[PDB]
C-alpha cells in the first residue's frame, strides 16, 4: 500500500552513487495512544547501507 | 553466466610518470559510481567525496563507501583503465599492494576503509586530466574496528579542547601508528557521537545490580590480568548504586534489555562491506574471497 | 599611451576587481552560478594563452 511505504532516497538533488541493490526494510514501532499501548508498522526503501538507515529512521520517528 | 568488466575511457594520453604508479598497484580495490562497461574517470576516484581544498570527513567518506559498487583493476593501458567488478556473491582473486603493510593468512577476514594513515601515499594525482584518484584501504576487522574506535575517541577530545599521543595513535600488537588528522570536518563524525549519547545513557539506566556487586567483590583483592583498567581502586560511583538488596527476577528483566540494546550497537559501529578470505597465498600476495554487502 | 590605465580599480595588482573576481571555481552540491567578469580577472587561466 502506498500509505504504509515511506521512501528514503528523495532529493532535489540540491550527487549520490548508483548501484545494483536497493533494499526494502520493515519497521515496527511500539507507542501509546489514548493511554493505551498500540503499534505502528511502516516500510522503508533505500540502498544506503545499514549504518545510515538506522540514523535515517530515527530522524523520521523523532516526534 | 554473468559478465563483469569495466573499461574506462579517457580523454588524454597518460604520461610515463603516472603510468609507473598505476602499474605498481595493478591489483587494487577502488569504488566507482555507476554499474556499466564504459565510464568516465571522474567516477573511479574516491576523491569525489575526499578532495584537497574541501576538508574531508572520514566518517562521511566511510559512510559513502558502503553505497558504492567496488572494483578491482586488471590492466593499465596508456589510454584506458581496465577494471573488473565485485558483486554479491562471487569468489574472486584479491591481491594486496596496500602500503601500510599487514600480513594475512588462510581463513582471515577483511573490510574496506578510507585512507587514514597517509593520504599523500595513498592518493596519486593525475595532472594530465586534472582529476585525482583516491585509493581506499583494506584492513582486517580487528584493526578495521580499532581505527574507528580511535577516530571516535578523537572527535570527543578535540571538542573538549575548545595532547596527541593518546588521541591520534592506533595501538596494535607490535606496532603503533598515526592517524591522519590535520583538517577534518567533525560534523558528520558527531551525529554518530550524538547517537552514542543516546544509547550509552540508556545503558546506564538499566545496569544490573548483581554485576556491580560482582566488581566490588572482585577488583579490591582478586586481581586479574584484564581488570588492570581500574588500577586496584573502586570507582566512587559503583559504591553508590549497590545499596539496594539483590533480587534475581529484577535483573532478569534488566539483562534482557541489556542484551537487546547491544544488538543495536552493530548499527553505529558498522564497517563497510566485508570480505571473507578462505584461501590466501603468502609469496604471491594473492587471495580468494567472496564479497558480502551488509 | 597618453595614459597607463583607465580605471585603477581593476588593473592595479590588489584592486577591488582582483579581490572579488580572481577566485577559481569552487564546486558545491548546491548549483554554482556564473560570473562574466571572471574571464578578465584571472591570472591562472590567462597564462594558458
Amino acid at each position: 500500500p502506498c500509505d504504509m511505504l515511506v521512501d528514503l532516497d528523495e532529493s532535489c538533488p540540491m550527487r549520490e552513487p548508483a548501484g545494483l541493490n536497493v533494499t526494502i526494510y520493515a519497521s515496527l514501532v511500539y507507542l501509546r495512544v489514548n493511554q493505551r499501548p498500540s503499534m505502528a508498522l511502516t516500510f522503508f526503501q533505500s540502498g544506503k547501507g545499514f549504518a545510515e538507515v538506522v540514523a535515517m529512521i530515527k530522524d523520521h520517528f523523532t516526534d | 553466466a554473468l559478465d563483469k568488466s569495466i573499461v574506462v575511457n579517457l580523454t588524454s594520453r597518460l604520461f610515463a610518470d603516472e603510468l609507473a604508479a598505476l602499474q605498481s598497484k595493478i591489483g587494487s580495490v577502488l569504488p566507482l559510481g555507476d554499474c556499466h562497461r564504459l565510464q568516465n574517470i571522474q567516477a573511479l576516484g574516491l576523491g569525489c567525496v575526499c578532495s584537497r581544498e574541501t576538508s574531508p570527513d572520514y566518517i562521511q567518506i566511510m559512510q559513502y563507501l558502503s553505497k558504492c559498487t567496488l572494483a578491482v583493476l586488471e590492466e593499465v593501458r596508456p589510454d584506458s583503465l581496465r577494471l573488473t567488478r565485485m558483486d554479491p556473491s562471487d569468489n574472486l582473486q584479491i591481491k594486496n599492494v596496500y602500503a601500510p603493510f599487514f600480513q594475512w593468512d588462510s581463513n582471515t577476514q577483511l573490510a574496506v576503509l578510507p585512507p587514514l594513515f597517509s593520504r599523500k601515499d595513498s592518493t596519486i594525482v593525475l595532472e594530465s586530466n586534472g582529476f585525482d584518484i583516491v585509493f581506499p584501504m583494506v584492513v582486517p576487522q580487528q584493526l578495521g574496528h580499532a581505527i574507528l574506535q580511535q577516530l571516535l575517541v578523537y572527535h570527543i577530545y578535540s571538542k573538549i579542547s575548545a595532547l596527541d599521543l593518546y588521541t591520534t595513535n592506533v595501538s596494535f600488537m607490535g606496532r603503533t601508528y598515526r592517524l591522519d588528522v590535520d583538517n577534518t570536518d567533525p560534523r558528520t563524525a558527531l551525529r554518530v557521537l550524538d547517537d552514542l549519547s543516546m544509547y550509552l545513557c540508556i545503558l546506564s539506566a538499566l545496569v544490573p545490580r548483581g554485576c556491580l556487586r560482582l566488581l566490588t567483590a572482585l577488583v579490591r583483592h582478586d586481581r586479574h590480568p584484564l581488570t588492570e583498567v581500574f588500577e586496584g581502586v573502586v570507582p566512587d560511583e559503583v559504591t553508590r548504586i549497590d545499596l539496594d538488596q539483590l533480587s534475581v527476577p529484577d535483573d532478569i528483566t534488566r539483562m534482557r534489555v541489556m542484551f537487546s540494546y547491544l544488538q543495536s550497537l552493530s548499527s553505529i559501529f558498522n564497517l563497510g562491506p566485508r570480505l571473507h578470505v578462505y584461501a590466501y597465498s603468502a609469496e604471491t600476495l594473492a587471495a580468494s574471497c567472496w564479497y558480502s554487502p551488509r | 599611451e597618453c595614459r597607463s590605465t583607465n580605471n585603477p580599480w581593476a588593473s592595479q595588482r590588489g584592486s577591488l576587481g582582483d579581490v572579488l573576481y580572481n577566485i577559481t571555481f569552487r564546486q558545491t552540491a548546491l548549483p554554482g552560478m556564473y560570473s562574466p567578469c571572471r574571464q578578465f580577472f584571472h591570472k591562472e587561466d590567462i597564462m594558458r594563452y
